[PDB]
RNA sequence: UGCCUGGCGGCCGUAGCGCGGUGGUCCCACCUGACCCCAUGCCGAACUCAGAAGUGAAACGCCGUAGCGCCGAUGGUAGUGUGGGGUCUCCCCAUGCGAGAGUAGGGAACUGCCAGGCAU
RNA sequence: GCUCAACGGAUAAAAGGUACUCCGGGGAUAACAGGCUGAUACCGCCCAAGAGUUCAUAUCGACGGCGGUGUUUGGCACCU
RNA sequence: UCCUCCUAAAGAGUAACGGAGGAGCACGAAGGUUGGCUAAUCCUGGUCGGACAUCAGGAGGUUAGUGCAAUGGCAUAAGCC
RNA sequence: GUGAAGAGGGAAACAACCCAGACCGCCAGCUAAGGUCCCAAAGUCAUGGUUAAGUGGGAAACGAUGUGGGAAGGCCCAGAC
C-alpha cells in the first residue's frame, strides 16, 4: 500500500508547472470514471521514492486529498528527460 | 465614465513600430505624460501590448 | 459494380447541371419498370414523379418494361410538368444510353411538351 | 565505422541543434548510455565506444547501438578560398540532444555495465550518464 | 591552390502564385481569386477555372471558402452581394 | 402512423472494412430468350431489346458483433509573440497563445424529399 | 528574314603583346608587414587496448576525446 | 536567357562562384466533342514459352499513367479506346 | 534597432552596446541605466546565509575525504566502524 498526499491546483499551465518543479513539487492528474479530472500535486521527493518500487506501477494506490481517499493506479509518467526527476503523471481511478 | 490614467515611464526610442502606434493611439507623447483614457477592451489591449513602458493607474 | 458503374457513368453531367442550377429530369430504367422524376436545381426535393409501379399507369399497359411503358410513363410525367407549370428541364439519363426505353421516354416527354 | 548506403542527397544544409531528445527511455536491453549533453557524435566515436564496450564485457550480453550517424558534414580544403562551392563530404555525425539514449546492453551485470559504459564514455565528447530500465 | 566550380548556379523566376482575395472579401465579376498550378482548390458556384487552374469569379459578391465532397476537397464559391 | 424497398440529395469515415446471421407479396438483383432497335477491334460478357419459368447462391439491403479503421478529451510537454536575463553554437524568467503524439473514453452513423408495397 | 545564346540585343562588319611604356584614380582591390580568427601547425592533457619475460601507467601508448599558444601553412580583406 | 524544387523564416517576394535537375521542342492528332473504359505489381493454373510475351482467375487499389525535367494536380478522371 | 545623418549619462578609455532623442538660459528639483571605502557624486545601510579561493578579478575534458544545504538508505548498546 501507498498512502500519497496531494493538493489541488490553484493554476494551471506551463508557468504554473515550472514554478512547482522549481518549489520541488510536480503536478498530477486524477482520470477516469464519471467523476470530472483533478489536477493535483505531489512532493517530488517522496513519489520519486515511491516509484522506485514495481509494486508502485502494480498495485493500487491511495491518493489523500483533502482527507479524501482516492484509490487510483499508475497509468502514465511523464520523466524528465536527463534527470532522475518526475515532470507528472497520470492516475486512472481504480 | 470609467476613464484610467495612463503615464508613459518609459522611452520609446528603440521600440518597435507597432508600439510606437500604439503610444500614438493611446496619445502619449513623452515620458511622465499622464494621459486620461476611457476603459475600452480596446484600450486595455494597447496596455497590454506596452504594459512595460505605461504605468496604468485605476 | 454494374450499379457502380452506371453512377460513375451519370455523375459528371448530373454535377454539370448541378452548377447549371437545371431542373433536372432524372429517368431510372429497370428490366422490369422506369421510373421518372422531376427534381428542383438543388437537388434535395422532387417535383412530380412517374412510374410503372403506380397503378393508373400499370393497369393500362401489357409489360411495365417495354417501350410503350416508358412513353406512357414521360407522357404521363410531363403532363403532371405542365399542370404545375414545369416546363423546361433537362433529361439526366442516370447513367443508361439514350436509346431504347429511355429515348421513348424522353420522345414522348417531348411531344407531350416539356422543352429538352 | 556507420554510414549509409545511399543517400537521396549527397550534402545537407548545416543545421541547428536545439530540442530535446525523443530516444529518452531504455527500450530494448535492461542498461542504458543516456546523453546529458548536446553535440555531434562521429562514427568513429561511436564505433571506438562501441569497441571499448565490447572488449569490457568479453562479447558477454547484447549491445544495441540507438543512433545512427546519418548527415554528412563538408569540408573545405587546405588553401582554398571561401567561394567555389560547397566543400567536399569528409566524414558523417549524429545530431545529439540531450536524452537521448546512446548504447543498450543487457546479459551483463549491472557494475561490469557500468565500468563499460564508463569505459564507453571516456571515448565521447558529450557528457552521459548511466540508466537502467524504468517500469513505465 | 585555384580550382572549383558549381554546376548548380540556376532558378527560375517566382511566379507570384497564392489566393488573391481571402475569404469576406468582396469582388468584382472577373476578379482573380486563386492563381495556382493543379487544382489545390475547386471551382464551386460562380467560380469559375481558368486555362490555367486560375479561379475567377463569374459574378459579384463575397468569396466562400468551404470543403465539400467525400474527399474533403477546398471549394471556392461566390456569395452574392 | 409503423415496417420494408427504390430513386434523388445533405454530410464525408463516430458514416469505412471485417465476422456471423437474415431477406423475396411488392421492389431489386440474378435470370429466360434474342429473327428484330442496338452491340462485340471475337463473343447478347458488356450495351440493348422482348420478357417473367426459377432463385435469393452471389450482389444488394437489414440486424448483430469492438479484430481493426476512425473520432477523441483533461492535464502536462514541445514550440512561440512581446518584454527582460544568463554560464549566450544554447537556455531561463514574467506574460499571452498553445500543439503533435499518446491516455481515459467514444464509436457498428444521422437526416431530408418523392413514390410503391404490406400492415394499420 | 538574326545560337543579335554576352539571350533589354553598343556596329552590317574586329584578335593579341608591352619588362620600352604612359595618364587619371583606388588601400572601394592584390603582393610585404600589421589586425581578427585559429582550420592547419606546434605544445600539453584525458581514457587505457596493448608492447614492456610477469606487470596498462620505468619508458612507450592504438581507437577516440578535451584544451592552450599565436609559431607554420592558410582564411578574411579592417589600416597603409 | 527560360522552367522546377530547396534555401525562403506557414500571404507575395527575397541573395551567394549556395544544394539538385531540365528547356531552345513535339503533335493535322498527341487538338475539339460524344459515348464508353480504369491501372502498377504479385499469386495460381496453363502448348511451344523461357525471370519476363499471350490467356483465365485472385489479391491489391493508382504504389500506375501524364510526349519530355521537377513540383502541384488528376476517378466527374486532366489517364485509356 | 542604432550609427550613418544623433549630442548627453554609463560600460576605464570604446561609431554600431545599455539608458535616453540637445530651441536657448538658470550657482533650482525629481529620476533612467549604472552605481554609493578613497581616486570620484552617493549606504563602510539593515537583516539572514555562502566563500578563504584575492574566487570575485580569464578558460575545457577530467580529477579530488574542500565546504554548506536537502531527501533517502544499511550496520549499530544482542555492541557497529
Ligand atoms: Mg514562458
Ligand atoms: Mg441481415
Ligand atoms: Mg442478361
Ligand atoms: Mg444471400
Ligand atoms: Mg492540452
Ligand atoms: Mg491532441
Ligand atoms: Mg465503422
Ligand atoms: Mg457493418
Ligand atoms: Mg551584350
Ligand atoms: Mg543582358
Ligand atoms: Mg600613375
Ligand atoms: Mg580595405
Ligand atoms: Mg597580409
Ligand atoms: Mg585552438
Ligand atoms: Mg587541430
Ligand atoms: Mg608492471
Ligand atoms: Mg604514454
Ligand atoms: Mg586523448
Ligand atoms: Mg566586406
Ligand atoms: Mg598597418
Ligand atoms: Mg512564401
Ligand atoms: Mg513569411
Ligand atoms: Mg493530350
Ligand atoms: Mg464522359
Ligand atoms: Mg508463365
Ligand atoms: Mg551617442
Ligand atoms: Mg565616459
Ligand atoms: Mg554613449
Ligand atoms: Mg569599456
Ligand atoms: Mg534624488
Ligand atoms: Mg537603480
Ligand atoms: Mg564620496
Amino acid at each position: 500500500m501507498f498512502t500519497i498526499n496531494a493538493e489541488v491546483r490553484k493554476e494551471q499551465g506551463k508557468g504554473a508547472s515550472r514554478r512547482l518543479r522549481a518549489a520541488n513539487k510536480f503536478p498530477a492528474i486524477i482520470y477516469g470514471g464519471k467523476e470530472a479530472p483533478l489536477a493535483i500535486e505531489l512532493d517530488h521527493d517522496k513519489v520519486m521514492n515511491m516509484q522506485a518500487k514495481a509494486e508502485f506501477y502494480s498495485e493500487v494506490l491511495t491518493i489523500v486529498v483533502d482527507g479524501k481517499e482516492i484509490k487510483v493506479k499508475a497509468q502514465d509518467v511523464q520523466r524528465h528527460p536527463y534527470k532522475p526527476k518526475l515532470q507528472h503523471i497520470d492516475f486512472v481511478r481504480a | 465614465a470609467k476613464t484610467i490614467k495612463i503615464t508613459q515611464t518609459r522611452s520609446a526610442i528603440g521600440r518597435l513600430p507597432k508600439h510606437k502606434a500604439t503610444l500614438l493611439g493611446l496619445g502619449l507623447r513623452r515620458i511622465g505624460h499622464t494621459v486620461e483614457r476611457e476603459d475600452t477592451p480596446a484600450i486595455r489591449g494597447m496596455i497590454n501590448a506596452v504594459s512595460f513602458m505605461v504605468k496604468v493607474e485605476e | 459494380d454494374k450499379k457502380s458503374a452506371r453512377i460513375r457513368r451519370a455523375t459528371r453531367a448530373r454535377r454539370k447541371l448541378q452548377e447549371l442550377g437545371a431542373t433536372r429530369l432524372v429517368v431510372h430504367r429497370t428490366p422490369r419498370h422506369i421510373y421518372a422524376q422531376v427534381i428542383a436545381p438543388n437537388g434535395s426535393e422532387v417535383l412530380v414523379a412517374a412510374s410503372t409501379v403506380e397503378k393508373a399507369i400499370a393497369e393500362q399497359l401489357k409489360y411495365t418494361g417495354n417501350k410503350d411503358a416508358a412513353a406512357a410513363v414521360g407522357k404521363a410525367v410531363a403532363e403532371r410538368a405542365l399542370e404545375k407549370g414545369i416546363k423546361d428541364v433537362s433529361f439526366d439519363r442516370s447513367g443508361f444510353q439514350y436509346h431504347g426505353r429511355v429515348q421513348a421516354l424522353a420522345d414522348a416527354a417531348r411531344e407531350a411538351g416539356l422543352q429538352f | 565505422m556507420l554510414q549509409p548506403k545511399r543517400t537521396k542527397f549527397r550534402k545537407m544544409h548545416k543545421g541547428r541543434n536545439r530540442g530535446l531528445a525523443q530516444g529518452t527511455d531504455v527500450s530494448f536491453g535492461s542498461f542504458g548510455l543516456k546523453a546529458v549533453g548536446r553535440g555531434r557524435l562521429t562514427a568513429r566515436q561511436i564505433e571506438a565506444a562501441r569497441r571499448a564496450m565490447t572488449r569490457a564485457v568479453k562479447r558477454q550480453g547484447k549491445i544495441w547501438i540507438r543512433v545512427f550517424p546519418d548527415k554528412p558534414i563538408t569540408e573545405k580544403p587546405l588553401a582554398v578560398r571561401m567561394g567555389k562551392g560547397k566543400g567536399n563530404v569528409e566524414y558523417w555525425v549524429a545530431l545529439i540532444q540531450p536524452g537521448k539514449v546512446l548504447y543498450e546492453m543487457d546479459g551483463v551485470p549491472e557494475e561490469l555495465a557500468r565500468e563499460a559504459f564508463k569505459l564507453a564514455a571516456a571515448k565521447l565528447p558529450i557528457k552521459t550518464t548511466f540508466v537502467t530500465k524504468t517500469v513505465m | 591552390k585555384a580550382g572549383g566550380s558549381t554546376r548548380n548556379g540556376r532558378d527560375s523566376e517566382a511566379k507570384r502564385l497564392g489566393v488573391k482575395r481571402f475569404g469576406g472579401e468582396s469582388v468584382l465579376a472577373g476578379s482573380i481569386i486563386v492563381r495556382q498550378r493543379g487544382t489545390k482548390f475547386h471551382a464551386g458556384a460562380n467560380v469559375g477555372c481558368g486555362r490555367d487552374h486560375t479561379l475567377f469569379a463569374k459574378a459579384d459578391g463575397k468569396v466562400k471558402f468551404e470543403v465539400k465532397g467525400p474527399k474533403n476537397r477546398k471549394f471556392i464559391s461566390i456569395e452574392a452581394e
